[PDB]
């Protein structure tokens, strides 16, 4: 799920994940089953995002492929309980007994959770957490652990349900409970944005839980973990040295503290930034990470095993 | 920022140790202003 | 300089720094306590209004028998 | 991301006995046991006296060395974020090598690789016992003060004309424990006996 | 001479609840015996009354319970706990039923728990300290014969060992001045594995002829964990003023108390109050705490040690910012000691007892207590701030008197505070050693020392 | 007549009480429990009982009373112990023997088998008499006589007037009819602690209230029939205060209201008081009980007295300004009060306010403080009394913030302001000056004029010294008393003698336990004079501080002497020391 | 509105301002007349509202709607009510125009809240009822000035 506020471009984000996605194994990956087969959902939305996603579906040539159950914001409240199971119900058609893969894009959440309060609160039924129903998680585990790969079958789902939050926050029930169920967490940021940056996305607060799985030397660079793995501290260390700069001054800050500031600027500006028309090969994404990493001496590098940094650290 | 138990905490944790850092820097300019009138003194 | 510079950090520390942060205790002391606390007790108050209600309902619906 | 404020955690706080409170700061810091060892705690500390004393009569008073050594670490953190490393003494100095020395080998784990995909107890009393016993020596010469400096002086000569001492310490988390116990075992002692050689070859010159 | 009826009207089960049908004249708070359809025996309370209704709070739970084969037999009593002079020496369960392997007790009186309470104008001012063993206790904290003082704690902090120490080492200071001291010992809550710490404890104390230790497990039903302190402060009650022999008590987790009282209000369909807990929560404890005091026309008296837990390691919480107005004193255990490695890890420069000056006197314990007291409560906090300066100041530049006192707060926390967690102390060689660590400044130095105590005792 | 129904906690439901009236209160039980009714609902009524209500049986009886809460009042008040809700401690503990209090008590406010001595006014047995007139007095004891007023509502012709002898409460002491209709009086007369007390007309406060200590007669005056506030909560300054009170103040009587606080400190305060004993100022000595009135409720104490002790407390004194004695009240702790109050409400599920009090916290205690004031009496023959409460307050931490804190500070015109800080420095009045204030001074200067009408200038000079000192203070913080100037050393200098000499009192010591207003003036007069005469001299600070040391020592001395040798005496040598440094300063010059 | 803390001189402000009142002069029968509501006052500022204004010799021009804290707490909502009342009889039916001035509006409020409290309904912001805005409403939005007519409150 992708974390959210208002006014952030969550919407073209999801469109640009919509248009880019696609297999990576060996860089190998017709594909008519391969082919995602997106079944957009869209509950609560301005018209304005409605128009945008149909025209951007209908430019990239998919609009043989894609499909769309709309809830407008006009539309009745209450339909806004029924098109998202509507369209994971058509996604386990299209996936399981027909085999393709299958990608869904659930849009406001939070336009869900509405619904739920209001539905509640109909029946006066003891409230929640700031008057949600008790049972939120139980409905948002049965609209999202609809989704995985099975068994018996060559079909599979991924579902990407973006969601707003509402004063900007994680503590409101329904971004709390979807990061109770759900495995993942991409965090865009309002900092970001404010630095004008297109992708927003945080990478601090993002988290993926089957990260470990998805690469490997199988089907990636064997040095993809540590290069994440030692991005994430320095970029971490780097923010707290920042903060302490802040107050103590850019003049009491040490040379590894300058090394930190700059590998800020240049991950938050070189790195993160990205055409909102253009992709990003994964080696070439390691290639530039390399390049951020690179910055820093060989003894700094900790995480990094010194058998990938003979294979990378010149190249 | 968002208001929550562990943000009042957190809040009420960074005021106490920025009254601490404020003593301390105090007691630190006081010593340093003493050396400075001394060091003023002796150049008299 | 050097007592220049502490007496600079000392005053912010005591203007800017703390004079911030208690305001904002405040006002997150007033949101979830003047709010959320008053909430609940509306909100259990109106149950419990429900529940009388359902439970005079039944009472009168008996006597009518 | 919920203090212990939360009515589940306070109930299971109020009966579980020993809490492995990970915090979520370590967890971004990619530090992957994610344990904090300032939230954390166990009342079973009393009721394994025998074992500990079994096993290894002074591993209780390294443990409350080393806890004590955090414990500073952690309370002088807030002065630093003041005032800076520029204050600190020769005691704080080794205080502080040593705690970092602490946090990066024997607080962390790959789980990942046979160094630290099961470390035993032998292996990990040994690298306390060394880590400790290098903040006690290293303590001791510098309060010596020999050479008329000793202090943050000495600290610099034992980091830098003998910090192949220090790399060995914080490379020991490698020891691969398939190896054998008879064989660790010799290795930490060989690396203790060098430890030892330290601090005093470094006091023979008075510094 | 009346045999209580034995209605079979269960006509609701809900709960910890059973709605009784058509009882003929109840009582509000009448206790009550289910035997269920299988033979098994449950005790009830009786809640709130109505016409021919009477809602029934169920012990150990309500499981098994069916609405036509369970039978209510009343009894029409108030839980009038069975109270003796051979109580003492004994465990007992969290209703009082005992658990030593022993006999239940033979009554000398049948006393309704929750008595009435004591006339304001029969109190005296508690007057002698209490001996505790403690040093950090009874010099910089002193405590008297009649005070109400809480011992705020928080979870992982080793409350329980400062207990078993309270309970074990507690004497009376005037054997020098020239045995009729009980330790009522109440735990609510405990936890599975700190019970076989407490009967190990008190299965090996070695004087054992002066405490009892009322015990409610955590897995206990709630109900029992709500009547435990009663039980443990009527006991005490009984033995103080009925038997004329100096009482000390301890209640142990009273946070779990107010949880439990939490409980019970809830299952009642009454709207929380302040924070989830309770609004009566403050008239619960001021009932609990009060019972203690000093009435002049009896010699005994009752001290309260009541060890509370403050959740979040904060004290804004609703239970201690509640119990610091009624009592007079906080003795803090703080985390930062416990992770120093000091066993008892009580922060006595925050703590304090609002009258420690009556148990500091002439007659009673020492005369030099108050300026030893106040003497090193004076150098701790010199010694903390010189601490705090050495850690900016590079420590080059420190005078003579910062080095005293820098190495005066080394010593008192790594000699004075760091007790055995059995090396029990006499207040007299406790003084003695607050006067080795005091003999190191110049005797010019202590200045808030008084004349003529200087002389007499700073030449050692 | 009357049954309960359900019994769920406190809450009480009882049927067969269509003529029950709103906040009557009643007897529940055998045990003789007492209750307040709070919804009539249907036929049946709803009671909350105070003392714990376990053990009640459904059917058994409940009895009216016919009235709200209210305090029989007549002779044998003073001196007394009481409970929250009008219950003699001393005589019940006498009469059950034991210590514990009874769970259904019911012995009578004041004992009705005592004989006090009594005797009329003039008055004819067929005069005309109406509501407040005063007919008799009574000798309750010694000094302290107990005038004896016809309650109000209540009028008509006399017809009968009992003789001067020996009578109890019981005899039938007055008779008299208005209509055909005849009423006969007793002693005792009963009133509801939530109405107040008729008054004829609320008159302007114009006396202070001399408190016997320095910093509040003359810093901070507060003026009789005056609200005030202390901020009490540790230094024991709030029992010094409420000892000066009781022992110097000008008060013909006082009433302690305790409510709340711990039970052990308000034993040590109840056998205080008996401890406390006042000289007369005809050379008598007497015992501060003998014009003592004490209601103590303590935590252990039912909520709902807890609640009714300061109503209770402020009746009471309302009675005793009905003879036109000046009375003062002294609540305990306001804190404990509104605690309790809350908890009340907690119990009766009304919405939640501010912090969690009631909304009509703030609107209740403006209507208690509302009470005091300097009154004409009702009736005739022609007198005024008066009621000033000085009730404390017990901020949380010592924030100013708390709602019970802020209507207080709203409320009452003259705060004192103990501060912990002047304790922590070995200061006996512990009364901040920087933060106290005295709303009342202006409507006090008449008097202060008229005693003395340079001693407003010369209280207004002090303020602007006190005002100065703080500057002087953060001047020697920054730069040292060096950059000071003559003028300004010589201020400083002025400001530390006053605090060190005058603001601050020695209490404990024999000479300097009672600050006569005389001593204090002359203090005052001989303190700023002498600032003056050394300002304008502005001379090296140097030489006149060499050279005024046996100045200064007069000035220092001005506060040790001994209140012994009388005012004619102390007036004198504070006169001719002035003399003396106004000569030293000019002559010198 | 005037905005001012407690113990500040508000009160004398409002005093001056009523007994100094007059129009630019740039005519004294429709001359200001002053409406005084005065909701929760104390005692003390009831006997110096009625000293002042009868000492500035233009009681012939003004009236006090006093509300004491002693009175009921829902008599203080009638108070404005009734002197707004008033004031728009006196403005727009007999024309001289009218300078209406209520004391300690953070009494009414505090009544508001009170009234509120004791029927349960639903609070705004600090307990307040939700409605608050409405009631202020009724009371503050009624000065102005109305086409046919020569008066002006």
């Amino acid at each position: 799920p992708l974390f959210s506020a208002a006014g952030l471009p969550h919407n073209e984000i999801a469109a640009q994940i919509c248009r880019q996605a696609g297999l990576v194994k060996r860089l190998e990956k017709d594909g008519e089953e391969d082919n995602f087969a997106i079944v957009f959902a869209a509950m609560g939305v301005n018209m304005e995002t409605a128009q945008f996603f149909k025209r951007d579906f209908e430019e990239n040539g998919s609009m043989e492929r894609v499909t769309l159950f709309l809830n407008l914001a006009n539309d009745p409240t209450i339909e806004r309980i029924i098109t998202p199971r509507i369209a994971l119900t058509t996604a386990e058609y299209l996936a399981y007994e027909c085999g393709k893969h299958v990608l869904v894009i659930l849009t406001d959440m939070s336009s869900y959770a509405d619904a739920l309060r209001e539905v509640s609160a109909a029946r006066e039924e003891v409230p929640g957490r700031r008057g949600y129903p008790g049972y939120m998680y139980t409905d948002l585990a049965q609209i999202y652990e609809r989704a995985g790969r099975i068994e018996g079958r060559k079909g599979s789902i991924t579902q990407i349900p973006i969601l707003t939050m509402p004063n900007d926050d994680i503590t409101h029930p329904t971004p709390d409970l979807t990061g109770y169920i759900t495995e993942g967490q991409i965090y865009i940021d309002r900092q970001l944005q404010n630095r004008q940056i297109y992708p927003p996305i945080n990478v601090l607060p993002s988290l993926s839980r089957l990260m470990k799985s998805a690469i490997g030397e199988g089907m990636t660079r064997r040095d993809h973990s540590d290069v994440s793995n030692q991005l994430y501290a320095n970029y971490a260390i780097g923010k707290d040295v920042q903060a302490m700069k802040a107050v103590v001054g850019e003049e009491a800050l040490s040379s590894e503290d300058l090394l930190y500031l700059e590998f800020l600027d240049k991950f938050e500006r070189k790195f993160v930034a990205q055409g909102a028309y253009d992709s990003r090969n994964i080696f070439q994404s390691l290639d530039l990470a390399w390049t951020l990493l690179r910055i820093f001496p060989r003894e700094l590098l900790h995480r990094i095993p010194g058998k990938t940094l003979d294979q990378y650290y010149s190249r | 920022v968002v208001p929550t138990v562990t943000m009042l905490g957190v809040m009420k944790s960074r005021l106490v140790g920025a009254t601490r850092g404020h003593a301390l820097l105090k007691k630190k300019s006081d010593a340093l202003t003493v050396q400075f009138r001394q060091i003023l003194k002796n150049i008299v | 300089l050097t007592l220049d510079e502490a007496i600079k950090t000392t005053n912010r520390r005591v203007n800017a720094l703390e004079n911030v942060v208690k305001p904002r205790l405040e006002n997150t002391i007033t949101y979830i306590k003047g709010e959320l606390d008053e909430l609940e007790r509306e909100d259990f108050f109106r149950l419990k209004k429900i529940q009388g209600y359902k439970k005079r309902e039944i009472e009168r619906q008996l006597a009518s028998s | 991301g919920g203090d212990f404020s939360d009515p589940v955690t306070s109930a299971t706080l109020s009966i579980v006995q020993v809490f492995w409170g990970l915090d979520k700061k370590l967890a971004q810091r990619k530090h992957f046991p994610s344990v904090n060892w300032l939230i954390s705690y166990s009342k079973y500390s009393t009721a394994l006296e025998s074992f500990y004393e079994q096993f290894d009569p002074d591993f209780i008073n390294i443990r409350t060395k080393a806890r004590e050594v955090l414990q500073r670490e952690d309370d002088l953190n807030e002065i630093v974020q003041l005032v800076g490393k520029d204050a600190l003494a020769e005691g704080d100095k080794i205080t502080l090598e040593t705690a970092k020395l602490l946090r990066e080998d024997y607080l962390a784990q790959n789980a990942f690789t046979p160094y630290d995909k099961f470390c035993p107890f032998y292996k990990s009393v040994w690298m306390m016992r060394n880590i400790i016993h290098f903040y006690n020596l290293a303590n001791q010469a510098v309060e010596k003060g020999a050479g008329m400096d000793g202090q943050k002086i000495t600290y610099t000569l034992i980091k830098h004309r003998l910090g192949d001492l220090f790399y060995r310490l914080v490379s020991q988390k490698f020891e691969d424990p398939a190896e054998g116990e008879p064989a660790l075992v010799a290795k930490f002692k060989k690396l203790h006996e060098d430890l030892t050689a330290g601090f005093r070859a470094l006091e023979d010159e008075t510094r | 001479l009346e045999v209580a009826m034995e209605y079979r009207t269960v006509t609701g089960v809900a709960g910890p609840l059973v709605i009784l049908d058509k009882v003929k004249g109840p009582k509000y708070y009448e206790i009550v015996n289910i035997r269920l359809g299988d033979g098994t025996m449950r005790r009830g309370q009786v809640l709130e009354v109505d016409g021919e209704k009477a809602v029934v709070q169920v012990f150990e739970g309500t499981s098994g319970i069916d609405n036509k084969f369970t039978t209510v037999q009343f009894t029409g009593e108030v839980l009038k706990t069975p109270v003796s002079l051979d109580m003492l020496g004994r465990i007992f369960n969290g209703s009082g039923k005992p658990i030593d392997n022993g006999p239940p007790i033979l009554p000398e009186a049948y006393l309704d728990i929750s008595g009435s309470s004591i006339n304001p104008s029969e109190r005296t001012y508690p007057e002698e300290m209490i001996q505790t063993g403690i040093s950090t206790i009874d010099v910089m904290n002193s405590i008297a014969r009649g005070q109400k003082i809480p011992l705020f704690s928080a979870a992982g902090l080793p409350h329980n060992e400062i207990a078993a120490q309270i309970c074990r080492q507690a004497g009376l200071v005037k054997r020098l001045e020239k045995d009729n001291f009980a330790i009522v010992f109440a735990a609510m809550g405990v936890n599975m594995e700190t019970a076989q710490f407490f009967k190990r404890d008190f299965e090996e104390n070695g004087s054992m002829e002066r405490v009892t230790l009322f015990l409610n497990l955590a897995n206990d039903p709630t109900i029992e964990r709500i009547i435990t302190p009663r039980i443990a402060l009527t006991t005490a009650e009984y033995l103080a003023y009925e038997c004329g022999k100096h009482v000390l008590v301890i209640l142990t987790d009273m946070s779990s108390y107010a949880d439990a009282l939490r409980e019970v209000s809830a299952a009642r369909e009454e709207v929380p109050g302040r924070r989830g807990y309770p609004g009566y929560m403050y008239t619960d404890l001021a009932q609990i705490y009060e019972r203690a005091g000093r009435i002049e026309g009896r010699k005994g008296s009752i001290t309260q040690i009541p060890i509370l837990t403050m959740p979040n390691d904060d004290i804004t919480h609703p239970t201690p910012d509640l119990t610091g107005y009624i009592t007079e004193g906080q003795i803090y255990i703080d985390r930062q000691l416990q992770n120093r490695q000091i066993y008892p890890p009580i922060n006595v420069l925050p703590s304090l007892s609002r009258l420690m000056k009556s148990a500091i006197g002439e007659g009673m314990t020492r005369r030099d207590h108050s300026d030893v007291s106040n003497q090193l409560y004076a150098n701790y906090a010199i010694g903390k701030d010189v601490q705090a300066m050495k850690a900016v100041v590079g420590e080059e530049a420190l005078s003579s008197e910062d080095l005293l006192y820098l190495e005066f707060l080394d010593k008192f926390e790594r000699k004075f505070v760091a007790q055995g967690a059995y090396d029990s102390r006499n207040i007299f060689q406790s003084l003695d050693l607050a006067w080795t660590l005091l003999r190191i400044f110049p005797r010019e130095l202590l200045h808030r020392i008084p004349g003529k105590t200087l002389d007499q005792y700073y030449s050692r | 007549y009357g049954y309960v129904r359900k019994v769920s906690g406190p809450v009480v439901i009882a049927d067969g009480m269509n003529g029950a009236a709103m906040y009557e209160l009643v007897r529940v039980g055998h045990d003789n429990l007492i209750g307040e009714i709070i919804r009539l609902e249907g036929d049946s009524a709803t009671i909350q009982v105070y003392e714990e209500t376990a053990g009640l049986m459904v059917n058994d009886p409940v009895l009216r009373t016919h009235k709200p809460l209210s305090v029989e009042l007549g002779p044998g008040i003073l001196g007394n112990i009481f409970d929250g809700i009008q219950r003699p401690l001393k005589t019940i503990a006498i009469r059950s023997g034991d210590v514990y209090i009874p769970r259904g008590v019911s012995v009578p406010a004041l004992d009705k088998d005592t004989l006090w001595e009594f005797q009329p006014k003039k008055i004819g047995e067929g005069d005309l008499l109406t509501g407040g007139d005063l007919y008799a007095t009574v000798f309750e004891n010694s000094l302290m006589q107990h005038h004896v007023a016809l309650p109000p509502d209540a009028m008509g012709k006399v017809t009968y007037v009992a003789p001067a002898g020996q009578y109890s409460l019981k005899d039938t002491v007055l008779e008299l009819e208005f209509q055909g209709v005849k009423k006969s009086f007793t002693m005792l007369q009963a009133w509801p602690v939530r109405t107040p007390r008729p008054v004829s007309s609320k008159l302007a406060a114009d006396t202070p209230l001399l408190t016997g200590q320095r910093v509040l007669d003359a810093l901070f005056p507060s003026v009789l029939g005056g609200t005030c506030a202390i901020p009490g909560a540790f230094g024991c300054g709030k029992t010094v205060i409420s000892q000066a009170l009781s022992k110097y103040s000008n008060s013909d009587t006082v009433v302690y209201v305790g409510c709340g606080e711990r039970g052990n400190e308000m034993a040590e305060v109840l056998m205080d008081f008996p401890q406390l004993t006042m000289t007369l100022p005809d050379g008598r000595e007497e015992s501060v009980m003998k014009r003592t009135t004490l209601v103590a409720n303590t935590s252990n104490m039912p909520v709902a007295a807890r609640e009714a002790s300061i109503y209770t407390g402020i009746t009471i004194a309302e009675y005793f300004r009905d003879m036109g004695y000046n009375v003062s009240m002294m609540a305990d702790s306001t804190s404990r009060w509104a605690e309790a109050l809350r908890e009340i409400s907690g119990r009766l599920a009304e919405m939640p306010a501010d912090s969690g009090y009631p909304a009509y916290l703030a609107a209740r205690l403006a209507s208690f403080y509302e009470r005091a004031g300097k009154v004409k009496c009702l009736g005739g023959p022609e007198r005024t009394g008066s009621v000033t409460i000085v009730g404390a307050v017990s901020p949380p931490g010592g924030d100013f913030s708390d709602p019970v804190t802020s209507a207080t500070l709203s409320i009452v015109q003259v705060f004192w302001g103990l501060d912990k800080k002047l304790a922590q420095r070995k200061h006996f009045p512990s009364v901040n000056w920087l933060i106290s204030y005295s709303k009342y001074s202006t409507a006090l200067e008449s008097f202060y004029e008229q005693f003395d009408p340079d001693f407003i200038n010369i209280r207004t000079k002090a303020r602007e010294v006190l005002q100065r000192e703080d500057d002087l203070n953060e001047i020697v913080q920054l730069v040292g008393k060096d950059a000071l100037a003559e003028g300004d050393k010589i201020t400083l200098e002025t400001a530390k003698l006053l605090r060190e000499d005058y603001l601050a009192q020695n209490a404990f010591t024999p000479y300097d336990k009672f600050c006569p207003f005389y001593k204090s003036v002359w203090m005052m007069r001989n303190i700023i004079h002498f600032y003056n005469l050394a300002n304008q001299a502005v001379i090296t600070y140097t030489l006149i501080k060499h050279r005024l040391g046996d100045l200064f020592y007069r000035l220092v001395s001005q506060k040790f002497e001994d209140p012994a040798e009388g005012e004619p005496a102390l007036v004198a040598k504070f006169k001719k020391l002035h003399e003396d440094l106004t000569a030293g300063f000019r002559a010198l010059e």
